[PDB]
């Protein structure tokens, strides 16, 4: 029984060092469940900075729209263009498995 | 019925070496006569005190050369590997003592690579291996068919590296053991009667065709008495497997929607391996895997400006703009009932084409009035090659007249 | 007793060797509760990512809609025509075990 | 859940075009026959019949 409690101890240290560190004793990257939440914490840290980028945008775009219906005849930008627009429909349907 | 004491087993295997060609050579082809690999154990093999009895052999070299060569010298490599071990046999039967002296082979293996591996080119070299000491067994006397790894057309018998498997684990070599040594003690010779998955043979050819639409098909040529095939469908770049299965046709098909789940959009190259099954027994042959990319006509010119219009009498003409000087279009039109039912396929030389009212209501079954919704699929098309560019689809309703 | 909690002790090992690894001693793919909470995040990484899409492209789609209820005649995008529509809608009668 | 909402976009700069550009040709998905297989599984799925 002492030899088993050996590995546990070894594997108990891996998770401790799972903080504070990204490399295990022997030097591999660790992969587990910890690393696993590492990257949730890198996506959910880019949809942060990204939700505060749209957002932003919103403003920008309102002050178009208003004054496209009352001052029809007004060019639309040119990333409103309909070629423009096509690559992001295709990405859409390519990225949710729509097509 | 023996003593465990009383048999001796040992060790005279030399690190890739061959009868033919190797790193150390066994068998001299320029004069019959023992290699320099040879040569450095016949020394001590006199001076053991006992002849020897029984000789096995598991692998050689040759199935790992040939990989790179081309298939034309194959042939070449089996008649110098046939006449090696007779002229090698004949050597030490008299050399070494023992007037009945035989020579045991173990089954040929083949080679992987990656996780859920497809079955690399030795999967194509080691069946004229196979299918070479098979008769060295049962139409020759000195030679003998000890028995083959299990799991041999499994990658898992293998499993001693997470990338190129070649050798075996360590069950493996005990599991090969037993049956070869049930084979030595009861003199039976496996020859007679060799497994389910050696009759098994991989496909002669195998290659993928991307249609109008953006899926692929993938093509190859029927066996006489083979029913199922198994396939093996994986990541391009990463190698992960996507999907496998059991086929009762000799096609596959790759659609758009599964193409989108595995990446971000559809893809050109393609990593596929397919094998034939047999459904009374479960076993599974050599399998061919096809790399690269698939067969595509990309560089052709797609159809544009595609209307579809309904006239007042009941006919619908189809109508396209495209390249003249290449005016071969290919039309495929679909029903609307069911989405896959075909209503005609044709090659056509015009930029519109007109379906009368007669025949649509021949194919639906309909009295008057014809369709009003039409599936219709054009795609430029050559007739010297028989590719198929990625046409414009026009989907259902007509324009009213 | 002690020859039970043997097994105890390899057992809790694994659990340990679940976090930064991916693989057990034995080396096979860890699949238990643990991995199946890995994929659960794995869905959850993609879905995070594919959210921010969506409702970027809320605002070209909205750029859009404004133009033709205004400018009509305006050519809708290719995207936008009956046949590519027909895709999207058979692909959701199929995913939603509709028909 | 990430389809549908997908979705609703591209059915929606399609409703827009047909309440103002009316005789428009509504897609074959939309078409009667189309959606009478949704309704009978929805009643067959939610014990509605």
């Amino acid at each position: 029984l002492t030899t088993e409690q050996i590995n546990m101890t070894k594997e108990q240290k891996e998770a401790q060092r799972a903080q504070t560190s990204d490399t295990r004793t022997d030097g591999t990257r660790v992969a587990g469940s910890v690393g696993k939440q590492k990257e949730l914490y890198d996506q959910q840290i880019t949809s942060y900075k990204r939700d505060a980028e749209v957002k932003a945008a919103k403003l920008f775009t309102d002050a178009w729209v208003t004054q496209k219906t009352i001052d029809e005849g007004l060019s639309p930008p040119n990333g409103f263009t309909n070629s423009s627009l096509d690559s992001i429909l295709t990405a859409l349907k390519n990225n949710n498995a729509l097509g | 019925g023996l003593r465990p004491i009383q048999v001796m087993p040992v060790n005279v295997a030399a690190d890739s070496a061959g009868m033919t060609v190797g790193t150390h050579k066994w068998w001299n082809t320029s004069s019959n006569s023992p290699g320099d690999a040879l040569l450095a154990i016949n020394d001590m093999v006199k001076g053991l005190g006992v002849k020897p009895d029984y000789f096995i052999e598991a692998n050689p070299w040759e199935t790992m050369y040939m990989k790179d060569v081309n298939s034309s010298t194959w042939p070449a490599l089996m008649t110098a590997f046939e006449s090696s071990n007779k002229a090698m046999l004949a050597w030490m039967r008299t050399n070494w003592g023992n007037p009945n002296l035989e020579i045991w082979f173990q089954g040929a293996t083949t080679v992987w690579f990656g996780v859920a591996p497809p079955n690399d080119l030795n999967s194509e070299a080691t069946v004229t291996v196979r299918d070479k000491q098979i008769q060295m067994a049962t139409a020759n006397i000195g030679f003998k068919l000890g028995s083959f790894v299990p799991g041999s057309n499994l990658y898992t018998a293998y499993r001693n590296v997470e990338s190129s498997w070649i050798y075996y684990t360590v069950e493996a070599f005990h599991a090969t053991a037993i049956e070869l040594g049930e084979a030595l003690a009861l003199n039976i010779n496996r020859a007679t009667n060799p497994p389910d998955w050696s009759y098994l043979r991989p496909p002669a050819n195998l290659q993928g065709r991307k249609l109008a639409t953006r899926d692929i098909k993938m093509t190859w040529d029927n066996r006489a008495g083979i029913t199922h095939w198994k396939y093996a469908n994986r990541h391009v770049t990463t190698g992960a497997e996507i999907s496998s299965g059991i086929l009762t046709s000799p096609e596959y098909v790759f659609t758009l929607n599964d193409q989108q789940n595995a990446y971000n959009g559809d893809t050109l190259n393609m990593s596929f391996s397919v094998s034939e099954y047999a459904a009374d027994s479960g076993a599974v042959g050599a399998s061919s895997s096809f790399v690269g990319v698939v067969q595509n006509g990309s560089y052709m010119q797609t159809p544009t400006q595609l209307k579809a219009a309904k006239q007042l009498n009941g006919d619908i003409i189809f109508t396209w703009v495209g390249r003249p000087s290449w005016q071969h279009f290919w039309v495929v039109n679909t029903s609307v009932n069911d989405s896959k039912t075909v209503i005609f396929s044709k090659e056509w030389s015009s930029e519109s084409l007109t379906w009368t009212v007669a025949e649509q209501n021949e194919f639906y079954g309909l009295e008057e009035g014809g369709a009003t919704h039409v599936i219709f699929m054009v795609s430029e098309y050559d007739p010297s090659n028989g590719l198929v560019s990625i046409g414009a689809q026009v989907t259902g309703q007509a324009e009213q007249p």
